[PDB]
């Protein structure tokens, strides 16, 4: 499990997880609050 | 012909001489470094300018330097 | 071995075809020639300058001669809005009969080219009227060219050879150039405008045979000598004046009306005369600044040595910079090219918005061609300015002689300068491209109201401060009770405010979000081209990858594959990379100029205002839409006069593509290929009876970069010139 | 040690020929000869392409370039543990002995050699190019 | 042995005549005598360059002034349709 | 145009005769030993 | 009003003289 | 000068100019560049060691 | 800039009407209650809400009938356009300083490890998450580093090429 979590901590896996989180957050914000142009 | 000048940072590792594909370089006795030898460039008329010697050199900055000069049949690597 | 590169024994002993190419490419690098001295270098440059001046005057003579001989200048003078100006005649034996018929235009008896250079409007404005006038001017300029050639030969003779110290006398040259070459020339031009051009604009035929008989002003020179100078501004040409005739004309010779002549849509000639007179006085005064042989005047070395801030913020300041500039021809050429190229851009920006020649603003093809021509010339010149700055740093810069001054100090924080240029380029590129792509996606998804359209309120505020009331900012010249308003109200403000508040001219065009986006694209281009050029100049002497780069010179192929690989490491290669970015930048600038003006000339400003905020708008509504007449210049149904531009359009695409071969494929592939070819010729019967003198070899690494860049640039320019001229002239 | 003489009676390796060999340059400018003594008959790769069979005993091979001779010599020394000699041959019949120049390979330090191209400084101590303007020198490395 | 120092450098360097054969008698005497006197003035490189220059330049200007008219090149007939019409009422 | 025959003479001269002379002479100069 | 034949010949002759001066300058610059 | 003491490189053409390395050894036979220095970073050739003169290094 | 509020712009209203009309023209080829009908009606509802929201935000509209943003901080604050660029500027700069400070903190913390390069491509994920949480207070810490003199490395410790 230690070796597996080290693999999950390699740069592309962390990049995949973080960018999936960020893209999903942006997508769900735009789903819940459609068409934001201004604050 | 290309000019190959040697500087005094040379540690006498002979790697540039081994790298040379046209036998421009050779090791001569010296007292400036621990290896008691220094690279020399007696046959720059045969130098093609490939800079394999500079790629081989370990000193920072380089101890062998190739300055590309006037081109000849030998330096252009022509077989015709 | 041979004797062609007689200035280079190293090239002369080269047994390959490289000797010919390099012999051509190094012929004007006089400093690197065999046995050259500083004095002989300066003398050779002086004579070469005479040769260039003679070439320029011959070129102008040829334009005048071909218009006088084969053009339609008197017919154009009769109807300047309805006659296409003729450049020269066509004698091409490859023409078919439909091509002979198609190119017969402008009332000519044969096939001709229609001019895009604006010489008709210029020559008509300055008072030329007949073919005889143009012919006499051309003969005069041919004689001037012969005189320049003789002077170039003469100052190469030993008793007329100027000494090296004569070339380094900076103070006398600056005094004379400012006072005479600028000031007296401007004064003489005011004389021409007052005696000839202004009377000819008022229907008065004034030439060499009667100008001593003709009064330029009814009161003569008494108001000038008495100081009652406002007499010459009384009674200007009225707003109903017809150019070239006496109807509605005045008698003023020096005015400050501002704005445009209503009929010609160009600047008033009396304003131009007063401009050049004031310029003459200012420049003649400025030419008395520096000390020569009379005990008065400034010494430039002491001026430079005096300007060091006492707090030490600039180190040694400008100390020693006189000898740095005066001893380096590359510093001087870099300064000259930077200033001249910036001035060329200024000419482009001011001639479209303040047209100085009668019936130029209505000639849309000519205005577009002139703007594009001068902006591309300016871009090439700016690249050269930075190139010769880099060459100065390699060849001429002495660190000991510049210890602690501004030059050494800017070298000492080159990483800060380069990194900040990198940051601004990155910011502009990321955000300009991002806003464009966001708008493209908004248009694609059917929701243009979701676009990000930032109003250019800063430039609109500037336009308001100069009197444009459209945006509602009430300040300065758009505020009727301001001090700035009241000061100009009786002199130049009525004409200026009439011109700047009219949308029927090019004076301070209405701008919006499309102008915002493209201006930030222009900023990205300027900053990135500058980044490449500045990094090339500051790293020209060495970098961490190659700390002894100054020992290898300005231009060299690489330093080999060692240390990670070092392709394009020389400062020359930074020039080569920056030319691509300059061409890209001038392309964006000229695309913007042409598309905005196409909408304005066709009377539909909404096309630019709505489509330029996204890149599909540029592609579809500018490139695709306006290429239709051009590519139909010849088709299966026949051909018309746009067929030359269709052919040149394709010609430029082909030359551009051929450049990619030299830029993408590199040397060693071709050298091995040429080796097999050299084997084939020696082994082929009846062909091996003939032999080469020079051993065929592949082009060198640097030569390939040059030749690829030349094909790329030539194809770029030829393609855009064909598209610009065909698209504008097929409609107008 | 004295420089050896090129023995022209030496046999050549067994080769079927190729298009990669000598051209007109060998007739009018120069060509090169590599000689070596093989311990046994075996196949080697020609620097001009193709397999050849070296004969047992002395071998002689004519080649267009010095680099070709040194490439074959590198192969002979590293794959077959065999030493060799390289000559330059001129159209007038002159034969110049090239390698190893003093009988010892250049990578091995040998007494009697004198340094040429040596600079008694580090490379960062070279002067500026402005200091060699109008002197005729090749560069800052030349002084 | 494919090498020899002297008297066989031609074979060593492969300087062979693969197809050229020594032969003095190929053409008839009267035919040859005719063609040597025909091409005699052009056996000097300056005379042939002068002859080809003068003939070629004269043929080219004679073509341009007269010959192009005789073969009715379209550039010599000129237009007959009155001129192409431009937009905006321009001529 | 006046002297309208001149293009039919000068265009072949500048386009064919002068370039042939120029490249022949320049070839002879740049190959001269 | 068009130019005359004589005017064209005058211009061509003056240009020929200028070209002779140009050849002179070019040869002087060469050697 | 000492074994394993930090030194700052003063050779301008060196990749590690103004940087701090570790002295490996100092040759005592009077050679031109006796101070062997090891660095935590590789240069462009992948090398981490270089030899310097006494005046080319400053003890830190 | 001579603009008009989008809530009183005729071009804005025409654009809303035209977009709704195109979507409604697509609607009359599907039965009611079908998935395409529901999707098109949802798009129509979103379009109407979007045009209402852009009108109600006080956005200015050009002659194109499209919203134009005001970015001068003076014109934005006095005329109620701070939500267009100024407040987004503050929000972006806060998040960007957060990201940069978290990256700098992670790099500095990794510099003291025995194998500093290992943490650059094999991420210490608990440490990265802890540092990422602490980036919320970045302006205070960064301003203190600026005044203290520890934000910047001294020029004598940074390599430079020969000049
Ligand atoms: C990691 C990014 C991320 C974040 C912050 C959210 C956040 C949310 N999702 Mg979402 N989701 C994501 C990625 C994410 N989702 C991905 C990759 C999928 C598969 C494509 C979904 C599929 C999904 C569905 C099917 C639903 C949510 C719902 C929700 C909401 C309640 C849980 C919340 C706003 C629920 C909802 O919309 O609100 C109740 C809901 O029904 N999500
Ligand atoms: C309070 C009094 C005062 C003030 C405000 C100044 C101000 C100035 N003096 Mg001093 N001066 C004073 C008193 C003063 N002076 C007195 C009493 C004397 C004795 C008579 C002098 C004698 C003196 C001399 C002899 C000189 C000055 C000069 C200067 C200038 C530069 C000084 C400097 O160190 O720049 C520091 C500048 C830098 C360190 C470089 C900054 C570069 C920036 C960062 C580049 C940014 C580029 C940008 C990003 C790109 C474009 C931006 C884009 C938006 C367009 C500056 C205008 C010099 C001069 O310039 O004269 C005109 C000069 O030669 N002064
Ligand atoms: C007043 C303008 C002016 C003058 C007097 C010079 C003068 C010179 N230049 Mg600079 N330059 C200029 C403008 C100028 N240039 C412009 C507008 C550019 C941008 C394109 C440059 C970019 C430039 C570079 C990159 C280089 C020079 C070089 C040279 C030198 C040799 C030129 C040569 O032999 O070319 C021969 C030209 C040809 C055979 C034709 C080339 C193909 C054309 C475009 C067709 C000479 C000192 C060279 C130098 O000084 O080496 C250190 C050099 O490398 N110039
Ligand atoms: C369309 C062509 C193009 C593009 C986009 C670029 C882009 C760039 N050039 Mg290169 N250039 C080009 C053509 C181009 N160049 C050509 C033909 C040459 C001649 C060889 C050069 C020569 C050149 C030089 C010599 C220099 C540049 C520099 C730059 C940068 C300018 C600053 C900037 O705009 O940052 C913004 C960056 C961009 C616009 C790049 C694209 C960014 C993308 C869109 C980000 C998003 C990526 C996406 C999310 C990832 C998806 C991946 C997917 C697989 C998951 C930028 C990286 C300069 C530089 O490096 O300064 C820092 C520099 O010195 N260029
Ligand atoms: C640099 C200026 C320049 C340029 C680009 C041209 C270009 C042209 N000329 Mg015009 N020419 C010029 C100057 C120029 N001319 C001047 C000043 C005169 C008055 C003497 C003429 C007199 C002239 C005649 C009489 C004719 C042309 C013709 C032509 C065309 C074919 C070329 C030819 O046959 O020339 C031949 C011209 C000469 C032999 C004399 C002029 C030679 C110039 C001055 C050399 C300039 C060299 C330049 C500065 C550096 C290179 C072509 C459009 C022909 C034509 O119009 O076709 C339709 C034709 O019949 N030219
Ligand atoms: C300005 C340069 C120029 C000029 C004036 C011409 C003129 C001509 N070309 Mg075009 N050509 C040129 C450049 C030029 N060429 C270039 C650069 C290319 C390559 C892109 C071509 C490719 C080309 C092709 C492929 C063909 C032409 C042909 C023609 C002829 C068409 C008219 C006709 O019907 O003749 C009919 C022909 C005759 C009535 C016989 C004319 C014989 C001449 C007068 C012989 C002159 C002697 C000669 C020049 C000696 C040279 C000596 C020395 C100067 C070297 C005409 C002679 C066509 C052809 O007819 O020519 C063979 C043809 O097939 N050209
Ligand atoms: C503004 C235009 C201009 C000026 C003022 C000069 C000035 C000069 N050049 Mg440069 N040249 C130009 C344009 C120019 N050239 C162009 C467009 C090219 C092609 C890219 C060249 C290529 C070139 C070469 C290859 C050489 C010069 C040389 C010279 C010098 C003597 C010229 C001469 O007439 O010798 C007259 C000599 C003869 C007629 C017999 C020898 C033939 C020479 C070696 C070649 C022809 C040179 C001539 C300028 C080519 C014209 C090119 C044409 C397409 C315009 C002089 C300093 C020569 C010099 O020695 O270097 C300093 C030299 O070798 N030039
Ligand atoms: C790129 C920098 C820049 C530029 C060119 C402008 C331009 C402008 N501002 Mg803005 N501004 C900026 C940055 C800028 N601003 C920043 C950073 C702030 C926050 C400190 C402001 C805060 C601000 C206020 C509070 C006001 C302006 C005002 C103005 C206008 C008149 C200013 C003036 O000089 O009157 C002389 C003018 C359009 C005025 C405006 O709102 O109405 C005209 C005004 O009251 N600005
Ligand atoms: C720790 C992350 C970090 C920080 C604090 C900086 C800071 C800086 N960068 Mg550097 N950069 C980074 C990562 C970082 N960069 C990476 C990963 C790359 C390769 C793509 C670059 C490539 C780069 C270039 C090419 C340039 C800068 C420049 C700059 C400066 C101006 C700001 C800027 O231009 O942003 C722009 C930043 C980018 C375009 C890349 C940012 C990529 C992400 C968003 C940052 C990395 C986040 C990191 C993975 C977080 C991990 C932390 C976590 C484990 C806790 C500033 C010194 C510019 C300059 O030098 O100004 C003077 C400049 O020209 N950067
Ligand atoms: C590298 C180098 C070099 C080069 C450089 C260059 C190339 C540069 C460029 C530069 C540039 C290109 C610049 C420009 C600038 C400009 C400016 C600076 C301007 C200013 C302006 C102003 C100040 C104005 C004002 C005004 C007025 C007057 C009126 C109203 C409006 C206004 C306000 C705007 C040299 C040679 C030196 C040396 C060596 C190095
Ligand atoms: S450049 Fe190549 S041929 Fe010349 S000395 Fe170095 S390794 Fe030998």
């Amino acid at each position: 499990m230690k070796n597996f979590t080290t693999y999950l901590s390699t740069a592309p896996v962390v990049a995949l997880i973080w960018f999936t989180f960020t893209a999903g957050l942006l997508i769900e914000i735009n789903r819940f609050f459609p068409d934001p142009l201004v604050f | 012909s290309h000019a190959v000048k040697i500087y005094d940072t040379c540690i006498g590792c002979t790697q540039c001489v081994r790298a040379c594909p046209t036998d421009v370089l050779e090791m001569v006795p010296w007292d400036g470094c621990k290896a008691s030898q220094i690279a020399s460039a007696p046959r720059t008329e045969d130098c093609v300018g490939c800079k394999r010697c500079e790629s081989a050199c370990p000193t920072d900055f380089l101890s062998v330097r190739v300055y590309l000069g006037s081109e000849t049949t030998r330096s252009m690597g022509l077989a015709y | 071995a041979t004797k062609f590169p007689k200035f280079s024994q190293g090239l002369a002993k080269d047994p390959t075809t490289r000797r010919i190419w390099y012999g051509i490419a190094t012929a004007h690098d006089f400093e690197s020639h065999d046995n050259i001295t500083e004095e002989s270098l300066y003398q050779k440059i002086f004579a070469s300058h005479f040769g260039q001046l003679a070439i320029i005057f011959l070129w102008t003579s040829g334009n005048l001669f071909h218009v006088a001989w084969q053009g339609n200048f008197p017919q154009w003078v009769q109807d300047p809005l309805h006659v296409r100006p003729i450049a020269h005649a066509i004698w091409d034996p490859h023409f078919g009969q439909p091509a002979v018929e198609a190119f017969t235009r402008g009332g000519a008896q044969g096939p001709v080219n229609i001019a895009t250079s604006g010489v008709y409007q210029w020559w008509y404005t300055i008072g030329l009227r007949t073919n005889q006038d143009l012919f006499q001017g051309s003969v005069f300029l041919t004689i001037l060219s012969g005189l320049f050639l003789f002077a170039g030969w003469l100052h190469l003779q030993p008793r007329f050879q100027p000494a090296l110290a004569w070339f380094k006398n900076a103070e006398s040259r600056l005094n004379h150039h400012l006072s005479g070459l600028f000031g007296v020339s401007s004064l003489a031009w005011t004389g021409h405008l007052v005696h000839v051009a202004i009377p000819e604009a008022r229907g008065q035929h004034v030439r060499w045979d009667n100008f001593l008989t003709t009064l330029p002003h009814p009161q003569g020179l008494a108001p000038f000598f008495s100081g009652n100078w406002a007499v010459y501004a009384q009674n200007p040409d009225s707003s109903a004046h017809l150019f070239g005739t006496g109807e509605g004309s005045g008698t003023a010779i020096l005015t400050f009306l501002g704005g445009f002549h209503p009929q010609t849509q160009s600047l008033w000639l009396t304003d131009i005369a007063h401009h050049h007179l004031a310029i003459a006085v200012v420049f003649i005064l400025a030419g008395h600044m520096y000390r020569t042989n009379f005990g008065i005047g400034h010494t430039m070395q002491e001026i430079l040595d005096a300007h060091t801030p006492p707090g030490g913020g600039l180190g040694a300041g400008h100390k020693g910079l006189f000898d740095t500039v005066n001893n380096s021809l590359h510093f001087q050429l870099g300064l000259a090219l930077a200033s001249v190229g910036t001035i060329t851009s200024l000419v482009a920006q001011h001639m479209y918005s303040l047209p100085p020649y009668a019936f130029l603003a209505q000639d849309f093809t000519t205005q577009a061609s002139l703007y594009t021509h001068h902006q591309y010339i300016a871009g090439f010149i700016l690249c050269g300015a930075f190139a010769h700055g880099a060459i100065f740093f390699v060849r001429d810069y002495d660190p000991e002689q510049n210890k602690g001054n501004v030059l050494a100090r800017i070298l000492d924080h080159k990483e800060a300068v380069i990194s900040h240029l990198s940051w601004v380029s990155l910011f502009l590129g990321f955000h300009t491209l991002g806003l464009y792509v966001h708008n493209d996606v908004m248009q694609a998804f059917g929701t243009p109201e979701k676009q990000i359209l930032i109003e250019p309120v800063f430039a609109q505020w500037i336009q308001a401060a100069q009197g444009k009331t459209l945006y509602g900012f009430d300040l300065l010249l758009s505020q009727s009770n301001s001090a700035a308003f009241s000061a100009g109200q009786t002199l130049w403000l009525p004409g200026w405010l009439d011109a700047i508040n009219s949308n029927s001219n090019s004076l301070f065009l209405t701008i919006g979000p499309g102008d915002f986006l493209v201006h930030h694209a222009i900023a990205l281009g300027l900053h990135t081209t500058t980044l490449i050029l500045v990094k090339g100049a500051l790293d020209a002497r060495g970098s961490k990858l190659m700390p002894d780069k100054k020992d290898f010179g300005y231009s060299f192929p690489c330093d080999g594959p060692g240390r990670g690989g070092t392709c394009d490491i020389s400062a020359w290669d930074a020039f080569y990379l920056a030319v691509f970015w300059m061409l890209n930048t001038i392309g964006w600038v000229t695309f913007y100029f042409h598309w905005k003006h196409l909408g304005i000339w066709q009377g539909n400003v909404n096309q630019f205002n709505e489509s330029s905020t996204y890149l599909m708008g540029w592609l579809r509504d500018y490139l695709w839409l306006n290429s239709s007449q051009l590519i139909n210049g010849y088709n299966p149904f026949g051909m018309n006069s746009l067929s030359v531009w269709a052919w040149m359009f394709l010609f430029g695409h082909l030359i551009y593509a051929t450049g990619f071969m030299f830029l993408i494929s590199w040397r060693g592939y071709w050298q091995e290929l040429i080796e097999t070819l050299a084997w084939a010729h020696e082994r082929t019967p009846l062909a091996n009876l003939v032999r080469w003198r020079d051993k065929p070899v592949a082009l060198s690494i640097v030569q390939a970069r040059l030749v690829g860049l030349a094909h790329f640039s030539a194809g770029y320019i030829l393609t855009y010139a064909a598209f610009l001229i065909a698209s504008t002239s097929g409609k107008f | 040690w004295k420089p050896p003489t090129l023995d022209p009676s030496t046999p050549s390796p067994i080769f079927g020929g190729s298009t990669g060999g000598l051209l007109r340059k060998a007739q009018i400018e120069e060509f090169y000869v590599i000689t070596w003594d093989a311990k046994k008959e075996q196949v080697f790769e020609m620097p001009t392409g193709g397999a050849a069979i070296m004969r047992s005993g002395p071998n002689l091979l004519k080649l267009a370039r010095k680099e070709q001779c040194l490439a074959l010599l590198t192969q002979l020394r590293n794959k077959f543990k065999t030493d060799g000699q390289i000559y330059r041959v001129f159209p007038d019949g002159e034969v110049q002995y090239l390698h190893p120049k003093d009988g010892v390979y250049p990578e091995k330090v040998n007494a009697g050699r004198t340094a040429v191209g040596a600079k008694d400084r580090s490379i960062g101590k070279n002067t500026n190019p402005v200091a060699v303007k109008f002197t005729g020198k090749l560069g800052t490395y030349d002084v | 042995s494919e090498y020899f120092d002297l008297d066989d450098l031609e074979d060593t360097t492969g300087s062979w005549e693969l197809y050229g054969q020594e032969d003095e008698k190929r053409y008839p005497s009267l035919q040859a005598e005719f063609f040597n006197r025909a091409a005699a003035p052009l056996t000097r490189r300056e005379s042939l360059l002068a002859f080809t220059f003068v003939g070629g330049a004269g043929s080219l200007l004679l073509w341009g002034a007269k010959g192009s008219k005789d073969v009715a090149l379209p550039i010599q007939q000129g237009p007959k349709k009155g001129g192409e019409k431009g937009p905006r009422g321009k001529i | 145009m006046a002297a309208a025959y001149l293009p039919s003479v000068l265009v072949p001269l500048v386009g064919l005769v002068f370039p042939a002379i120029a490249m022949a002479s320049l070839f002879l100069y740049i190959e001269k030993e | 009003m068009p130019l005359s034949d004589s005017q064209i010949f005058i211009a061509l002759f003056i240009a020929l003289l200028t070209g002779i001066l140009a050849v002179r300058l070019g040869l002087e610059l060469y050697s | 000068r000492l074994w394993c003491v930090q030194v700052k490189v003063l050779r301008p053409e060196s990749y590690w100019f103004n940087e701090v390395g570790k002295v490996v050894s100092v040759d005592q036979s009077g050679i031109r560049y006796p101070v062997v220095v090891r660095f935590p970073t590789v240069n462009y050739a992948g090398v981490s060691t270089n030899n310097y003169s006494l005046e080319e290094v400053q003890e830190v | 800039s001579g603009l008009t509020p989008c809530s009183e712009s005729k071009g804005f209203a025409k654009r809303q009407k035209n977009e709704i009309k195109a979507l409604t023209k697509r609607l009359k080829q599907y039965e009611e209650g079908s998935a395409p009908s529901l999707a098109l009606k949802a798009t129509i509802e979103r379009t109407e809400k979007r045009f209402a929201n852009y009108g109600n935000a006080g956005l200015l509209c050009g002659t194109d009938g499209l919203p134009h943003l005001i970015s001068d901080p003076g014109l934005a604050l006095r005329f109620g356009h701070a939500g267009e660029t100024l407040i987004p500027t503050v929000g972006f700069l806060y998040i960007a300083g957060w990201i940069g400070t978290a990256g700098r903190d992670y790099l500095i913390a990794s510099k003291g490890e025995a194998k500093p390069r290992e943490k650059e491509y094999i991420i210490d994920v608990p440490l990265a998450l802890k540092i990422s949480a602490q980036g919320a207070g970045w302006p205070f810490r960064v301003i203190r580093e600026l005044q203290k003199g520890t934000l910047l490395e001294k020029d004598s410790n940074i390599t430079v090429s020969p000049r």
